[PDB]
């Protein structure tokens, strides 16, 4: 009964290019790579676990 | 060092654990059991018998023996999603209704199907099953006047009781594709106030003691 | 709420039996503490018993003398006395205290009972022993202490105390940076090791007392001689 | 009145088409690989003596709880092992738990369909349910906070509801998946949150207006795990095919498909680190797998549980990483 | 002949295989780790590794080389390292017989709770050290050689023989003692719990032959190894020590095929050993 008026909504919402967000979502783990200890392991004295 | 607020801290978690751990004694004392059956299969019946929106729990002792039973039917969602948390039951009780082989959900064929599904699931290879046919009474009253072939096809035999009852459970029995492993405790519930709960703890005590004797090797 | 009882004359020497009751809450979960102050001086640590008996401390000027005990099922915390001294002659308080990661312990103390005889601690000091405040002012207090209380797990173990005209003493600050339960956002508290103070902003009604420190880093606990606001 | 409906679909999937200009993998072929990461179980958590299903990490990142069919609910103090409090459930059957953003209240639920808030901050000690939750036809799936009065819940009802704790009665009723929903997200700003279900489809809802933005799908059975970028642009979903699937709400396309053909369990938990390179995946077989969000290549395997991993969490600072397993015991990397 | 000793050689090698296969099994296999049970089946099959590798070598080179080079207080260290380990593997099997009757007679229910490690302890730490009281204490002191000093010297230097040999001669009282508390006493036991786990399984698949068949082989295996040496112990005392060297050494033998044979009886026939045997041989 009421799915088509649901279709309807979700059709008419803006798209993107794809390579738009791949850009933004390799920039944004890009940028963000300096601050993450598991990506990066951290010296034991900064490590809170020991 | 650990300062005295970490020493007390300690301290806690100590006697939490001991708590734990004294808590976990007392549940591994006490058994317990899954019930299962169709909506109308008289789980309410026996479970109502046997007491001396979601899972329903009731207690009772029989013989110095804790029991406690969990009424899943009330969930009318997808079994594959939770029926896992059951694997440690002890045993499984499943109700089936002998007097709805001429009732429209073929209601006996649905509870075939169950009856299939539960028992050959892969959570439930060594858990035993308990069956009980409920309502004989009402089954001697109706098959006389009601053939049975109106269910099974394949039927050979006379329309008497002692005889159609046996095919039944020998149908519910030949539906078990792991006979090595798990065995079907089959039982008709006649309507009293200790029989049902004694038979069931003869049942429990008897799985118990064999899968204790596995355990160790001799079985 | 916790109330005490058992007080009253003694004769030097003798046996007093001391007693409160528990109500409220979990009274099991909870350590108990016990301390004394002089007629005239500040407030000093006695005994303390851990949940479930578990573990029990006295101070050096009591030990052996005084013997702390609970009983969970009646909610009561028991403290004997025996052979007093005059040295004894005190009012003394029940403290409730719960020690975890995020705990606030000494939070509730009990209304006292008193009690009358016929007549290598970290050292902490307030040399300001007194300060005249006018409402509205903004006042501070300075506190300092022989050991650094600064653990190498970054806790600084330092508590903040305040004791109203006949009124008990209401837990301030814990842990020098975390206000207790319903204190006003008005006090605050800072310092690095060996030096600690306490700032009250817009000082008001009912705030002039005698302000405790103490210490929690290892016992016995020390507590201060007390600043008076007036 | 019931025909347009595929038409739509299919003006959806050309419209979905037209954006695929490229694909994740063409654009980051230039990039530094992460390389092996090794992990060594740094704390293990015993306590617990029945399965362990759920976990959550408090906003503090030192602070978790995890349930267990005991029907206990354990705060853990990871930094020392040592265990803060034991929460006595009323109902053992328990499936989810989480820890409010303040740290102040707990939630948990399961096959009993009432979700219970408890209360940690109590000033008598002993910690106490503040309301019990109900109206869930079926069984409670997952529960999540967005303050210390709101908390959204999905249940196998196939709607998932906003429940105003002070007034103890749902403010929405989010409807329109067709399978039992089995996991929820939030987003970092808390104004949208994705739902996963059994239906092989993955749904966006907006708190305030109440109805589905957006439905994903891609995957041939059940979505038993979900979870959003810490961006809030994008979400992962794992499902019993040991495929995941990263999706962007902005393209509204599915992105990478990160599976291999020795993998054929299912997936349990998935989680993300802080900068979002790092994914992890809690597989049913014995082991957790760490794959590369951007390359989708393998980068290691936190082997260490003996019966199914069944819970996985990243600390807010991604310090370090909870994984929960069916063996009791809870392992902190 | 040699081929005699070859055949000594085939049985020792075949129980250090059997024991070292069941040790490596125990230690990979996780599932069995789990179980309170599955630690004394390791003990007993460590016990049986130190007989295979410390006692049968030693009696292959009796057997042939017929001169103990090794001295008086190597003799003494053998017949004391060896009482000590055969008494340990009868413990042991006595041991998981009453942990058996345990766990199937008094409290199923909670059985795997109850083995706090403290019970455990108790029972491992006991079929280690009870053994020690009847072979070194008295063997060292030569407590069991009072009384027969001269029939030990006439022996060791018979006219018969001019090159040494070891004996064990033992006296009436160790003789009566150590025999009764290391066969008499644990068969007495193992027989009255295995025939009560029999009466327990019959019983309870009544309220309406497999235990039947393993207890039987497992007690017939027992009987045929020790039953022998133990009875010829016994009686040499009372008829003035005339049984033949060759029976004795055949007696102690068959005593020590017993090591090779446990691993069979109590770890292969098994269901969820076989599992780790099937994978250390896969590898
Ligand atoms: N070779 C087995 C030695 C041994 C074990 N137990 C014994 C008891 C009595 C005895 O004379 C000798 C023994």
């Amino acid at each position: 009964r009421k799915l088509v008026e649901q279709l309807k909504m979700e059709a008419n919402i803006d798209r993107i290019k794809v390579s738009k967000a791949a850009a933004d979502l390799m920039a944004y783990c890009e940028a963000h790579a300096k601050e993450d200890p598991l990506l990066t392991p951290v010296p034991a004295s900064e490590n809170p676990f020991r | 060092t650990l300062s005295a607020e970490d020493k007390a801290a300690v301290e806690r978690s100590k006697m939490i654990d001991r708590n734990l751990r004294e808590d976990g004694e007392k549940a591994a004392r006490e058994v317990k059991l899954l019930l299962l059956g169709a909506g109308e299969s008289g789980k309410n019946t026996i479970v109502k018998q046997m007491k001396i929106t979601g899972i329903v729990e009731t207690h009772f002792t029989f013989k110095d023996l804790h029991f406690k039973m969990f009424d899943v039917g009330a969930q009318r969602s997808e079994r594959k999603k939770w029926i896992h948390c059951f694997e440690g039951v002890t045993a499984i009780i499943f109700c089936v209704a002998l007097s709805d082989y001429d009732l429209v959900l073929n209601r006996m064929h649905a509870s075939m199907k169950l009856f299939d599904s539960i028992c050959n699931n892969k959570w439930f290879t060594d858990t035993s099953i308990i069956l009980f046919l409920n309502k004989k009474d009402l089954f001697e009253e109706k098959i006389k006047k009601s053939p049975l072939t109106i269910c099974y096809p394949e039927y050979a035999g006379s329309n008497t009781y002692e005889e159609a009852a046996a095919y039944i459970q020998c149908q519910f029995e030949d539906l078990n594709k792991r006979k090595d492993t798990k065995e079907i405790y089959t039982h008709f519930t006649c309507s009293t106030d200790t029989k049902n709960v004694q038979f069931v703890f003869d049942a429990v005590t008897d799985v118990i003691i064999k899968n204790n004797l596995k355990d160790c090797g001799l079985f | 709420q916790l109330v005490e009882s058992g007080g009253g004359l003694v004769q030097p020497g003798g046996s007093r039996k001391l007693s409160c009751s528990a109500s409220g809450f979990a009274f099991s979960s909870f350590g108990m503490h016990w301390v004394r102050q002089a007629p005239e001086k500040g407030l000093e640590w006695v005994a303390y018993i851990s949940s479930g008996s578990g573990t029990i401390y006295y101070a050096d000027t009591v030990k052996g003398r005084f013997t702390i005990s609970r009983d969970d099922p009646k909610n009561t915390l028991f403290l004997q006395m025996t052979s007093l001294r005059s040295e004894d002659t005190a009012m003394y308080y029940c403290v409730r205290s719960i020690y975890y990661y995020g705990s606030s312990p000494f939070d509730f103390w009990g209304q006292g009972t008193t009690l009358t005889v016929s007549s290598s601690d970290i050292v902490m000091t307030q040399a300001t022993s007194s300060v005249p405040v006018t409402p509205g002012e903004s006042v501070s207090i300075s506190c300092r202490s022989s050991k650094s209380l600064l653990h190498s797990n970054g806790n600084t173990y330092l508590y903040w105390f305040l004791q109203r005209p006949g009124q008990s003493p209401q837990l301030l600050i814990y842990r020098m940076s975390n206000l207790a339960s319903g204190v006003p956002d008005r006090f605050s508290g800072s310092g690095s090791g060996t030096a600690f103070t306490l700032t009250i902003s817009r000082l008001e009604a009912e705030d002039v007392g005698v302000y405790y420190c103490m210490q929690h880093l290892e016992y016995p606990l020390t507590f201060g001689a007390g600043t008076k606001l007036e | 009145l019931r025909q347009e409906a595929e038409q739509l679909k299919n003006q959806i999937r050309d419209a979905r088409k037209a954006c695929a200009d490229a694909t994740l993998s063409q654009i980051t072929n230039n990039i530094d690989p992460v390389g092996r990461i090794q992990m060594r179980t740094r704390r293990t958590l015993r306590g617990h003596l029945a399965k362990i299903y759920a976990m959550h990490w408090g906003t503090d990142s030192r602070l978790l709880v995890s349930a267990s069919q005991d029907g206990k609910l354990i705060i853990w103090d990871s930094y020392t092992t040592n265990k803060v409090h034991a929460i006595p459930l009323r109902s053992s059957w328990v499936m989810t738990c989480a820890y409010a953003p303040s740290g102040n209240y707990v939630a948990c639920g399961g096959l009993d369909n009432i979700c219970s808030i408890y209360n940690l901050k109590t000033r008598e000690g002993n910690v106490r349910v503040s309301r019990e939750l109900a109206g869930h036809t079926g069984y409670l799936s997952c529960c999540r906070f967005l303050d210390d009065n709101q908390i959204v819940t999905s249940s196998g009802d196939t709607t998932c509801a906003l429940w105003d704790i002070e007034t103890g009665q749902q403010t929405t009723t989010f409807t329109g998946h067709t399978g039992d929903v089995m996991s929820l997200s939030l987003a970092p700003d808390t104004r949208l949150f994705v739902s996963g279900a059994c239906d092989a489809s993955a749904k966006l809802w907006d708190v305030r207006e109440g109805m589905c933005r957006q439905t994903f799908t891609g995957h041939e059975s059940d979505i038993n795990a979900i979870c959003f970028f810490p961006n809030g642009n994008a979400f992962a979903t794992g499902s019993d095919d040991a495929t995941c699937r990263l999706f962007d709400l902005r393209a509204d396309q599915e992105l990478m498909t990160y599976s291999h053909d020795n993998i054929i369990c299912g997936i349990t938990s998935v989680s993300f680190s802080k900068s979002g390179r790092l994914l992890l995946a809690g597989y049913d077989d014995f082991n957790c797998n760490v794959w590369d969000a951007l390359k989708a290549d393998r980068a290691g395997v936190l082997a260490g549980h003996d019966n199914r991993v069944s819970c996985l969490g990243v600390t807010d600072d991604g310090m370090a990483v909870a994984t929960g397993s069916w063996d009791s015991f809870l392992k902190i990397w | 002949k040699v081929v005699l000793l070859t055949f000594l050689s085939t049985v020792i090698l075949m129980a250090i295989l059997g024991n070292l296969l069941v040790m490596v099994a125990v230690c990979w296999d996780r599932q069995l780790r789990k179980i309170k049970t599955n630690y004394f089946i390791v003990s007993l099959a460590f016990a049986d590794l130190l007989v295979s590798v410390l006692v049968m070598p030693f009696g292959a080179i009796e057997l042939v080389q017929d001169i103990w080079i090794y001295g008086e207080v190597f003799c003494l260290v053998r017949t004391s390292l060896d009482v000590l380990l055969t008494t340990a593997s009868i413990f042991h099997l006595c041991c998981i017989s009453l942990d058996r009757y345990y766990a199937i007679c008094c409290q199923p229910l909670v059985y795997r709770n109850k083995m706090t490690p403290l019970r455990i302890a108790l029972m491992l730490g006991g079929c280690w050290v009870i053994p020690t009281f009847i072979s070194f204490l008295p063997i060292m002191q030569g407590w069991n050689n009072i009384g027969i000093i001269d029939l030990i010297e006439k022996r060791k230097f018979n006219q018969n023989s001019n090159s040494t040999y070891c004996v064990f001669m033992v006296n009436k009282p160790y003789a009566i003692t150590c025999s009764v508390v290391a066969f008499y006493i644990p068969f007495l036991l193992m027989v009255l719990a295995y025939y009560r786990i029999y009466v327990t399984a019959k019983e309870h698949a009544h309220q309406i032959t497999k235990a039947a068949k393993t207890l039987c082989i497992i007690m017939g295996c027992f009987c045929l190894c020790w039953a022998p040496f133990f009875v010829t112990n016994i009686v040499d005392p009372f008829i003035d020590y005339t049984v033949p060297g060759q029976v004795w050494t055949a007696f102690l033998w068959l005593g020590y095929i017993n090591s090779g044979l446990n691993p069979f009886l109590y770890a292969f026939l098994n269901k969820s050993f076989r599992r780790a045997f099937l994978i250390i041989l896969c590898c």
